[PDB]
């Protein structure tokens, strides 16, 4: 999944998205997943698809979330 | 040196060329290290970006071209010679989807040997050139297949925005000639400022107060077809149509990919049927029958047609 | 730029120390050429460009055309002709290409059908309403005695064969089309008016430029209205807004037409009855009486010599 | 204002007095009518809008039930070539069937003359407002705004307009063709009828005018004219 | 006025931030910048000294030093043609 997000292409559509969907699956957590389950998730899958002047600094997020409150401007 | 060459109209260069704002010394005392200068303004990197209009084998070329580029800027030609009408006849293939050269149509129209195409490896979709009907210099604009199937992108817009102007200026009068799907869209497009550089090639069109007649030589769709147009199918003092036209508000397989949607194999089929089907309710006979056209002429006539223009 | 013939040398590379020579794939004449004496290649990198080394044939697409085009001419409908001639009338082509210099007139909107798929179909009106009646387009007048460039005109005559010269939706979008024309090139105006629609009983064409745009060509440029036949409503009117009106004898020109008159309550009254050429010749409405058609044509293409310039040849009296 | 409200009648075929419907507009005691007694089908007036200078024409439904005849026109002709000499922006108060038609009416020169109304109409460069009161119909109609109802910078009517290329009358004396004694009857049930499907508030739907105001609201498009 | 004066570092390699140097000089508030993060070689803002209005043009350090670049270049050329 590293790999695919590292994967910077730009000028023509990819299925770097879709690929990234489904390994993000869980059945596929066990190790393997038979001939028929791309297909049986695949429209499951489908739909799921900055400068500083000088005197500025930047407060940047210390991990991963999702913003609850934020300071005004 | 560059600076003023680059404020000029057009820069006629030969192959050993080197163009560059900055001089090695200067790349030097910027403390970008030392260069060679056969690596600034290669007449390859210039020949792209639009910075070389015209490209001569050897300086008696160059001084050649730069006597016929000002020609257009100084009057009419006495001797001219038309070309066979008859090959005008036969530019365009009876099948849509065969492809040809803009160029052939252009020296198909435009008496023999009068073309002189500035900027030809920049903004490839549309070509502009300084021609002559009749002794008589004209600006003139056309939609290349050989790109995106005729699709105008950011940069062919701005080619043809500057032509627009440089007519303008010295009051060349216009020959449009059309054959676009209209503008190339998609999340990509839009990334290089597409709404902006489009707009701006609308707003050249609309400045022009020269005549422009506008030929449809196969496809005409959209706002892309009207932006060659100055704006409007109306702007023109005659849109007229070649038999192989077609026009509407947009491209035929684009009209039937969205009216008819299965086929897990080959849709192709199905589709190019349905695409061919279609054609036939959206020639340019059935839109010169609601007088969205002038008229569809006999490619012959082109030049008739381009004459009272001047 | 030269032709070159099949094994003639285009280029010459050293590879390790020896001499590599490219040379012409066969007969090919050279277009462009991306290189220079000098430069490093690559495999495979573009050296240069090429093009290796009947007219009769008809086609179908420009046939279809010619055809469809041929339709709207005299030729194509000796239907309608034959009933103009019978009346001792010329048609509105003949009228134009009497008036108009050999082969300069250049035709707008000829393909043109009448705007009504309701009251009919697509196959009668293409066959029946041939340039929605009204035949016009640029066109030189005097360009032998004139420059081609002084001789420069806009004409346009109604065809009295479809729907009795009517103005209508298509026809109107041609008349506005070519009067901007005029406008744009500054050029004199000839109109053959005459005739005076199944939908008129809606949306009212209230908006319709044609006629502000010809009167605001009134001081601009010479506007002459040819008449023949009759001219009632909007035919008239733009026939009014002109500079002068040549008719003949057998002309009726009037505001209104009888639909009109009898539309108001005041009855019924026959063409015949409205704007006799003994009437108009009196009000000054008509400038010049013609004898006939081809006299009217003659005073025309005379009127607009005296806005067209000077004359070489002339004969001093006694 | 609330008081033009009442100027025009509903009934579309009781006449009114011009005077009243000019007066409920312009500001009190500014209109000057010139040659009243001249070309009566059409008034020429210079009036007032909050203190600015404009000239004013409008069909008076006492002459032909507003047609215009070759000698209102003539005047109004006149009264615009005057307005566009002195820069006056013209208000125009429409309520005409159209040209008054007929064989005698020709006989006065009337292509000539509603010809010159077309032509000084479409020479105007100052701002033009149009009002339709009540009909508005033919080529009449639109030289009361210059040659098209596009040309004014506003075409704007009130609740009593109804809007036609062809009065609603001449559509059903047309379109229906028997009445031994009384016709009359019959007549005005068609055309009462017809009026429905012609009246401003349709012709709006379609933007064919740009408004249908509540006449309290004439004097606010006009200032705009200024 | 007087603050003006500090805008500038008096050591020539010391960065500064435009927008201090603008702020200092059209009146309070008066300043619009348009397309900021574009071409942010150049400022380009609708200003005003004393009421009067004026177009603005400035070269920030913030990017190459101040150099002026193919499209930093092409942005003030667009202001340019909007003032004038």
């Amino acid at each position: 999944d590293t790999a695919l997000s590292e994967f910077g292409v730009e000028g023509v559509a990819t299925n770097i998205g879709f690929l990234r969907r489904l390994l993000a699956e869980q059945r596929l957590e066990t190790g393997w997943v038979n001939t028929d389950f791309v297909d049986e998730k695949l429209p499951e899958l489908a739909a799921a698809a900055v400068e500083l002047y000088p005197g500025e600094d930047a407060l940047r997020a210390q991990l991963a979330g999702t913003v609850v409150e934020v300071a005004p401007e | 040196n560059a600076a003023l060459a680059g404020v000029c109209d057009v820069i006629i260069a030969t192959p050993d060329a080197n163009i560059g704002m900055g001089g090695p010394a200067m790349i030097e005392g910027g403390g970008l290290g030392v260069y060679p200068p056969e690596a600034i303004g290669p007449i390859a990197v210039q020949r792209r970006n639009g910075v070389v209009g015209l490209v001569a084998r050897d300086e008696a070329h160059a001084v050649s071209l730069a006597k016929q580029y000002l020609s257009y800027f100084q009057g009419r030609l006495d001797r001219w010679q038309a070309p066979d009408p008859r090959v005008a006849r036969h530019v365009v293939p009876q099948n849509r989807l065969r492809a040809y050269d803009v160029h052939r149509a252009i020296e198909a129209i435009v008496d023999v040997g009068s073309v002189l195409e500035l900027r030809p490896d920049y903004g490839v979709g549309i070509v502009t050139a300084l021609v002559r009907v009749e002794g008589v210099p004209y600006g003139l604009i056309a939609n290349s297949t050989h790109h995106l199937g005729g699709a105008i992108d950011a940069e062919a817009a701005d080619k043809a925005g500057d032509f627009l102007a440089l007519c303008e200026s010295f009051g060349l009068p216009v020959i449009s000639l059309c054959d676009t799907p209209g503008f190339m869209v998609g999340p990509d497009a839009e990334t290089q400022a597409a709404v902006r550089r489009f707009g701006r090639m609308f707003v050249l069109g609309a400045r022009l107060t020269v005549p422009l007649g506008m030929i449809i030589l196969r496809k005409g769709y959209g706002l892309g077809a009207m932006a060659m147009a100055g704006g409007s199918f109306r702007a023109p003092q005659f849109t007229v149509a070649w038999p192989t036209g077609e026009i509407g508000g947009m491209g035929l397989e684009s009209a039937v990919r969205l009216g008819y949607r299965t086929d897990p194999a080959e849709r192709q089929n199905l589709f190019d049927r349905l695409v061919a089907a279609a054609y036939q309710h959206g020639k340019a006979l059935r839109a010169a029958t609601t007088f969205e056209l002038d008229d569809v002429i006999d490619p012959a006539a082109s030049r008739a047609w381009i004459t009272r223009l001047s | 730029g030269a032709d070159y013939p099949a094994g003639a040398q285009l280029v010459v590379l050293e590879a390790m120390k020896m001499q590599h020579v490219l040379a012409a794939p066969d007969a090919l004449r050279t277009v462009r050429v991306l290189v220079t004496p000098g430069q490093v290649v690559g495999t495979g990198d573009p050296l240069l460009v090429f093009t290796r080394t009947d007219l009769d044939l008809t086609r179908a697409d420009l046939d279809e055309v010619i055809e469809r085009h041929a339709r709207t001419l005299d030729e194509g409908r000796p239907d309608a002709v034959a009933k103009r001639h019978r009346q001792g009338r010329r048609t509105a082509r003949e009228n134009i290409d009497d008036l108009v210099d050999p082969g300069s007139f250049v035709e707008y909107g000829a393909l043109a059908i009448a705007a009504q798929r309701s009251r009919r179909s697509e196959e009668d009106l293409i066959a029946n309403t041939p340039a929605d009646g009204l035949v016009a387009g640029l066109a030189t007048v005097g360009a032998d005695r004139f420059g081609p460039a002084a001789a420069q005109a806009v004409v346009a005559s109604y065809d009295y064969t479809v729907l009795a010269g009517t103005q209508g939706m298509r026809n109107h979008a041609k008349t506005d089309r070519v009067f901007d024309l005029a406008a744009r090139k500054r050029l004199p105006v000839v109109l053959f008016a005459e005739g005076g629609r199944p939908g008129d009983t809606g949306a009212a064409g209230l908006d319709v430029p044609t006629f502000r745009m010809l009167a605001g060509l009134r001081g601009r440029v010479p506007l002459v209205s040819v008449v023949s036949g009759r001219c009632f409503a909007g035919n008239a009117a733009l026939a009014g807004v002109c500079d002068v009106i040549i008719a003949t004898p057998d002309a009726n020109i009037g505001m209104g037409g009888p639909a009109m008159i009898e539309g108001g309550g005041l009855g019924v009254y026959p063409p015949e009855a409205i704007g006799p050429i003994a009437v108009q010749r009196r009000n000054g409405v008509v400038g010049l009486v013609a004898r006939d058609e081809a006299h009217a044509v003659s005073l025309a293409k005379q009127y607009l010599s005296y806005f067209q310039g000077r004359l070489d040849r002339w004969q001093a009296p006694d």
